[PDB]
């Protein structure tokens, strides 16, 4: 099958930005290439066919262009509606697709404010324990969190999940939960999440001691 | 006016089979092929096969022996059969139309869940404020399957909500966190309550998040 | 000189307008314009006949009439919202010479509102405007190396031309700049060949001269002082060319800075010829759904006086237009055929024709299937027989499988039992067609909680279809 490999994978551009996707076919697929855009939630929607023709409905903010094996999508002055993840599709041999290039707004840094939550007295008694940390509107989307329950440091007990770009002030939120048994919680003490951010100095610990309130 | 709709969300168990229904309108359908494409969570797009004008089909050679696709002329409606269900055919489905060279019509997606996991309603147990602003919220833990809808105050609370992407747990169950920044000087005054709704268990609960 | 009719220097008409510019000669006449396909060039014996249906802007020009053994007149095409015709949007210049911005003027009215932009405002800047040829950048400097825009007034408002992009190379050093036209030559024993071979540099003093296989030749130079460089320029007049004449030319320059040499090969054939061949086997198999280009490649001389992609296969004849072409005497003929569908099997032919005669080359496309497995119950002499077709190619193998219970696929668990059929009875096997191969299974008697399941392979997959009664 013929490989479309998209570039970059993440951007950060702003309102008024001129921005450039790349797309690289594994062999010659003429010019039948298209370009797709998909929010969360939403089905992809038709954008460029035949490598550089716009699509019926489709803003002239938005070019293709390209022959053989390397195509390009040009979107010459973002508006707000352009932010979300654009494919490539190549339709010479079975239709295959990019990996995606996802567009963000970039924004100043902003420092997540971070809140651990003990487990509710609720949930000990069916017999498990759920940590929560939490990390509040920042700005850019990495960021590292690290639990410590009495200075051990844990692999294989926690999930994280993600909050999409705010639509208001364009910042992210993340929450990660860390699982214990009832057993196993009241085994230890000291329970921390150390959380690492481009716009913190030195990773900020927020924690609690088990039986005290 | 020109559009392909799509049945609703599916749960099946590892080994059923699963069909998924495509409707036309807008155009006439019999003047156009129709692909299938798949997109697995936080994933890209997979090209599954097309079904042409005349009946015949031509299957992404991963799913050659386990895809049906079919068209129905007099009511306008393609289908796509997927058997012997694994959980990596867990997936959101679109049927487009196929132009050959780009896929200009899609419908909006239909959802496949393929777990071994039966229906449960969540628990809900609250994320309880600590001491300017302040975070509190809700744990809904242990349901299946998805989705689940959260609101804060029955509506009346949106600003600075943030109710995160379910996560996929090792027993097979999900889970999620609801939270919501309030000032302070609140915590005494304002009652806050999480209402939760899971519509496969028909479970509707209403936390009331306090401190300790 | 030649005569132009209309006799005026200059003519202004306006889109949409017929135009029919006849130059007449004692002999032969020869028109020289820049666009083409606008202009419908006819030509008889004493004249030429530059004509159109339909003005463009794009028509806007210089039309010269020359005598081979000079006229012009000047055509203005005035769109009332296009007022320049821009010839090329790429400009190369050394330093300290002349640039000439091929902005053309639609309507001479708006010449005293006409304004050199720079892609917006330069600096020190020496430019004038002529209406015939666009804006001249006088000694351009390697600074002045910018995308440059013309602005015309119209109705009290600029009006900008598309982008015109000014290289000013830094003119360093070296043997005299070298020219060789043309780079390639085929003609048939005793038709005509013009070889051209010019040297240019910023100083006098340089050699120039034409070799013939490393035996220069003693063609009379023409020098002449043009758009500050000097230029000695040797054209190689050959009346009747033969097999003498065939071979390596070098134009070779030198100076005080080096010695430099440009080549290009002369061929001499005794006749008109028009070869065929393709990289690829005549004999083609794909997968349906998979993507092929065929190629043909073309040396011919004469130019092909046509050439065209057949669709002969036994399928509708949909015809190519598709095609597309690479580079003249070598061409590439590329027939394009994408997410191939099993309508496009079959054969297609590439025609070229040139004065040689005319040349085919016939491919033959055979796609490739997976199984497509059918199974219904029916009775041969009186007997309950289930029968299962295959459709698919290469030619499939079948497998019947029989297990307990109601099921898409039997389960290695619930499978009672396995007939193999590695060869059934051949149904059909036409070329350019699937085959479709025929198991028979005598089912004596047909329990009810059990399914009766016919599996199909070949080489590009499988296929299946369970039988509950
Ligand atoms: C592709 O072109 C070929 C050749 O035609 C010539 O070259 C092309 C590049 C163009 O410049 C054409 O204008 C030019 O004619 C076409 O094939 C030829 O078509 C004619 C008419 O269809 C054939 O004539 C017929 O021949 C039979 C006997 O075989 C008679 O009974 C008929 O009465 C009739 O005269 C001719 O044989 C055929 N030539 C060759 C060399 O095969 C071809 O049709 C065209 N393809 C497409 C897609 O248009
Ligand atoms: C059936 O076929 C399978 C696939 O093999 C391919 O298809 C067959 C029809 C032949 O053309 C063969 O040369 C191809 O490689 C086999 O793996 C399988 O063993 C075959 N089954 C039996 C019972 O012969
Ligand atoms: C030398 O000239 C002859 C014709 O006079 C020609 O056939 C031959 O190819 C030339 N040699 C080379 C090396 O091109």
């Amino acid at each position: 099958d013929i490989q479309m490999t998209q570039s970059p994978s993440s951007l950060s551009a702003s309102v008024g930005d001129r921005v450039t996707i790349t797309c690289r076919a594994s062999e010659d697929v003429n010019t039948y290439v298209s370009w797709y855009q998909q929010k969360p939630g939403k089905a992809p929607k038709l954008l460029i066919y035949a490598a550089s023709n716009r699509y019926t409905g489709v803003p002239s903010r938005f070019s293709g262009s390209g022959s053989g094996t390397d195509f390009t999508l040009t979107i010459s002055s973002l508006q707000p509606e352009d932010f979300a993840t654009y494919y490539c599709q190549q339709s010479f041999s079975y239709p295959t697709f990019g990996q995606g290039t996802k567009l963000e707004i970039k924004r100043t840094v902003a420092a997540p404010s971070v809140f651990i939550f003990p487990p509710s007295d609720e949930q000990l008694k069916s017999g498990t324990a759920s940590v929560v940390c939490l990390l509040n509107n920042f700005y850019p989307r990495e960021a590292k969190v690290q639990w410590k329950v009495d200075n051990a440091l844990q692999s294989g007990n926690s999930q994280e999940s993600v909050t999409e770009q705010d639509s208001k002030d364009s910042t992210y939120s993340l929450s990660s939960t860390l699982t214990l048994s009832k057993a196993d919680y009241e085994k230890h003490k000291v329970y921390a999440c150390e959380v690492t951010h481009q716009g913190l100095s030195s990773p900020v610990t927020k924690s609690f001691n088990r039986g005290e309130c | 006016q020109v559009q392909l709709v799509q049945s609703g969300a599916e749960v099946k168990k590892p080994g059923a089979s699963v069909k998924v229904s495509c409707k036309a309108s807008g155009y006439t359908f019999t003047s156009y092929d129709i692909s299938w494409v798949r997109q697995a969570p936080g994933q890209g797009l997979e090209w599954m096969g097309v079904i042409w004008t005349d009946g015949g089909t031509n299957y992404a050679q991963k799913l050659q022996g386990r895809v049906t696709m079919t068209t129905d002329t007099s009511t306008s409606t393609a289908y796509m059969e997927l058997r012997s269900l694994r959980s990596d055919d867990t997936a959101v489905y679109y049927c487009a139309r196929d132009q050959r060279l780009y896929f200009d019509v899609w419908g909006q997606g239909t959802t496949v869940t393929v777990s071994s996991a039966s229906t449960k309603g969540p628990s809900v147990f609250p994320l309880a404020p600590s001491s300017g602003t302040a975070a509190l919220g809700c744990l809904v833990k242990d349901y299946f399957p998805e989705p689940v809808t959260v609101s804060w105050n029955s509506g009346a609370l949106t600003s600075g909500v943030h109710t995160f992407p379910a996560v996929l747990q090792s027993s097979g169950l999900y889970s999620l966190s609801s939270v919501v920044t309030v000032p302070s000087s609140s915590l005494g005054t304002q009652t806050y309550i999480c209402n939760v709704n899971h519509k496969p268990s028909n479970t509707k609960v209403d936390k009331k998040v306090e401190p300790k | 000189i030649p005569v132009i009719e209309p006799s005026v220097p200059e003519l202004v008409v306006k889109p949409g307008a017929t135009v029919t510019l006849r130059c007449v000669g004692n002999g032969s006449v020869e028109w020289d314009g820049p666009p083409s396909p606008h202009w419908t060039l006819y030509s008889d014996g004493s004249s030429s006949i530059l004509s159109t249906n339909n003005a463009t802007f794009q028509n806007t020009g210089t039309y010269r009439c020359t005598e081979p053994g000079s006229a012009a007149i000047h055509l203005y095409v005035k769109d009332p919202a296009r007022p320049w015709n821009v010839l090329a949007q790429e400009v190369v210049v050394f330093e300290d010479q002349d640039a000439l911005l091929p902005c053309l003027l639609t309507d001479p009215v708006l010449e005293a509102g006409v304004s050199l932009v720079r892609v917006p405002l330069m600096r020190h800047t020496n430019y004038s405007f002529s209406p015939w040829h666009g804006f001249t950048i006088h000694r351009a400097k390697f600074i002045q190396s910018q995308d440059y825009q013309c602005s015309a007034l119209m109705g009290g408002r600029k009006v900008m031309s598309i982008s015109i992009r000014l290289k000013v190379q830094k003119v360093i050093p070296g043997p005299p700049a070298l020219t060789l036209v043309p780079a390639e030559l085929v003609r048939i024993r005793g038709e005509a060949a013009q070889i051209v071979c010019s040297a240019s540099s910023v100083d006098v003093n340089f050699d120039v001269f034409l070799q013939h296989n490393n035996t220069k030749l003693a063609i009379p130079q023409q020098s002449d002082f043009h758009n500050n460089r000097y230029q000695k320029v040797l054209t190689l007049n050959l009346d009747q060319v033969d097999f003498q004449h065939a071979g390596n030319y070098s134009c070779v320059a030198s100076n005080v800075q080096g010695k430099h040499s440009t080549s290009m090969f002369f061929r001499v054939v005794e006749s008109a010829y028009l070869n065929l061949s393709s990289e690829q086997n005549l004999i083609q198999e794909v997968t349906v759904g998979e993507g092929l280009n065929l190629k043909v490649m073309v040396e011919a001389y004469p130019g092909l006086q046509g050439f065209n992609w057949t669709y002969l296969g036994p399928f509708s004849d949909h015809q190519p237009e598709k095609l597309a072409n690479a580079t003249t005497y070598r061409h590439t003929f590329t027939l394009s055929l994408p997410r191939l569908k099993p309508s496009e099997a079959g054969r297609y032919s590439f025609l070229a024709r040139n004065p040689g005669g005319w040349r085919a080359l016939t491919f033959e496309l055979t796609l490739r299937y997976p199984p497509e497995v059918s199974v219904i119950w029916t009775f041969i002499n009186g007997s309950g027989t289930l029968l299962c077709a295959a459709s698919g190619y290469p030619q499939p193998n079948v497998t019947w499988l029989q297990c307990s219970g109601h099921t898409d696929r039997c389960d290695e668990a619930q499978v009672l039992q396995v007939w193999d059929d590695p060869y059934p009875e051949v149904l059909s096997q036409e070329p350019f067609h699937k085959v479709t191969v025929q198991s028979l299974l005598t089912v004596e008697t047909l329990e009810h909680n059990q399914t009766y399941e016919c599996r199909a392979h070949n080489s590009v997959g499988s296929g299946s279809w369970a039988f509950i009664p």
